């Protein structure tokens, strides 16, 4: 009922890509309804340790709606969070500019 | 002799408490069990669901008024609703009424460990649980799961249930107005 949606579905199976490379694509395309709609399932696993790469990605670019479902559904920040990650939070050049430097 | 009590974990999040048993338990066995190592006090109603078996749908009116009619419902009578167990059919829909009101209110799961997804796992004692042969309804705290043995079939939860919903109508634990919780079967 709407070309929108089937054009972005039809290249979900069109990757041939498992949910972290269907997740990074939509990530980049800032379309997190499509994500919620096909990429996050019921019952099927997703590789370790991608849920979490996807991550140090979706902060970087002020992906605030992705964060919402990366990390509110199965990835706790009390599980999340080193040094060397915000490390690389404070020292990413992405997303918008800063007066840090 | 039995060997899993364990919790669910998935990675929203919420925990659990269950216990495998079998066919051959008494009621009032798994009464105690309720009360007493399960720590747990008695309805003052018993709202049995049974639904399609298969995952259905309803309108979307029906499925908000479903939701906000057994969440306020659970609120006033403060009680404990009998379901299948599995996030599959009418039980799902149940998941989903508690992810609508999500805020304080337990349901009691009988359903068997005989069809469960990662048996093996969930042997594991207070064990975490992140549940990606059917997973059981994530948003249960309560669900009573019998281990008859045989594996992926449906069965030895349509006696235990009848059993305990004739008994726990009839044993009239604590006040007991009436005859016991009344037991109504939505």
């Amino acid at each position: 009922q709407d070309i929108d949606l089937a054009i972005l579905t039809a290249l979900l199976k069109g990757a041939n890509a498992s949910a972290p490379d269907q997740l990074s694509l939509a990530l980049a395309w800032n379309r997190v309804d499509i994500a919620r709609s096909q990429i996050f399932i019921y019952g099927q696993q997703w590789p370790v340790g991608s849920l979490e790469q996807a991550m140090l990605d979706a902060l970087v670019l002020d992906r605030v709606d992705f964060v919402k479902l990366l990390i509110e559904n199965g990835v706790s920040m009390h599980r999340f969070l080193t040094i060397s990650r915000l490390e690389e939070l404070y020292n990413t050049r992405h997303g918008p500019s800063n007066t840090l430097y | 002799p039995t060997d899993a009590f364990g919790t669910i974990e998935f990675q929203h999040s919420n925990k659990a408490m269950y216990v495998r048993v079998s066919f051959d338990t008494k009621p009032d066995l798994l009464l105690h069990l309720m009360t007493k190592e399960w720590q747990l006090e008695l309805p003052k109603l018993l709202i049995s669901v049974h639904g399609g078996l298969q995952n259905f749908e309803l309108q979307p009116k029906l499925k908000q008024v479903f939701g906000k009619g057994l969440i306020k419902a659970a609120m006033t009578t403060g009680a404990w609703i009998f379901t299948g167990g599995v996030n599959t059919g009418v039980i799902r829909h149940v998941g989903d009424a508690l992810k609508d009101h999500a805020s304080k209110i337990c349901t009691i799961g009988i359903a068997p460990w005989g069809i469960v997804e990662n048996q093996e796992d969930l042997i594991g004692r207070d064990v975490v649980r992140p549940y990606q042969l059917t997973v059981l309804n994530s948003m249960h705290s309560h669900f009573i799961l019998a281990d008859n043995g045989t594996t992926g079939k449906y069965g030895a939860e349509v006696k235990l249930r009848r059993q305990l919903e004739k008994h726990i109508s009839l044993q009239k634990i604590n006040t007991r107005i009436g005859q016991g919780v009344p037991v109504v079967a939505l």
